């Protein structure tokens, strides 16, 4: 993250760290008690997530937890085309037990409004070019489908929305991939990519739209 | 140049 600041402890409580051999590669979202939502280009054979946490040292996180996960389910058109469709559900080898600092988020059902400012959180780069002790939060700006296909095309798609690029530099960056975009308190996007580097003035990040994936997203759950 | 946010990015221009 890109020109935040820590978040307060434990108030993502959605947040999960995927984590393989010891190290960060991604984040995902709890939403709901068996399923972590990512990015589908976090994709691996298994996973090891990390739930509660705030830095990313289950031994020092009194509620955190550390699942593992073998099974994930890639949307099936995931990058048909490039880039597009971008997210994946990962099912926990058993259901957390929510708490005060493990909870699910209710995903978005409507699209992205031009202009509202929504939070993005994760352990990803900072400004200065290193990686965070403790979860980072700062919030961006949704940008017209009009501004992002332009910088995009034609890789653009509508499971694609743009955010950021203010005078201010914030973004998400490397690592970052996966956690939550947060509009009106909902799930609105995952991390997805950008152009390098992140934070470039009038050059917004690119999120998954998960407006146009409710259905997809319960039905993989029910199934 | 298109690269996501993963640890290490992919990267698509």
């Amino acid at each position: 993250i890109i020109n935040g600041e820590d978040c307060s402890p434990h108030s993502q409580p959605w947040q999960a760290a995927l984590v393989m051999e010891n190290e960060l590669f991604c984040s995902g979202v709890l939403v709901h008690p068996q399923w972590v939502l990512s990015a589908a280009h976090c994709f691996q054979n298994s996973y090891t997530i990390g739930l509660g946490l705030h830095s990313l040292e289950a031994d020092q996180e009194p509620g955190s937890q550390m699942v593992e996960a073998s099974l994930s389910v890639r949307h099936p058109e995931y990058n048909r085309p490039l880039l597009a469709n971008d997210l994946m559900l990962i099912k926990l080898d058993e259901s957390v037990s929510e708490s005060d600092t493990i909870r699910s988020i209710s995903i978005a059902s409507q699209c992205p409004t031009a202009g509202n400012s929504c939070l993005v959180s994760g352990w990803g780069l900072l400004a200065n070019g290193r990686m965070p002790t403790v979860l980072q939060c700062v919030n961006v700006s949704v940008v017209s489908e009009e501004v992002c296909s332009k910088l995009y095309d034609p890789l653009y798609h509508p499971s694609m929305f743009c955010a950021g690029g203010g005078q201010d530099q914030k973004d998400s960056c490397n690592g970052d991939s996966g956690g939550p975009l947060i509009c009106n308190g909902y799930l609105q996007g995952l991390v997805s990519f950008g152009k390098a580097p992140c934070g470039q003035v009038g050059v917004p990040g690119v999120y998954t739209n998960l407006c146009k994936f409710t259905e997809w997203i319960e039905k993989t759950v029910q199934a | 140049g298109r690269c996501t946010k993963s640890i290490p990015p992919i990267c698509f221009d």
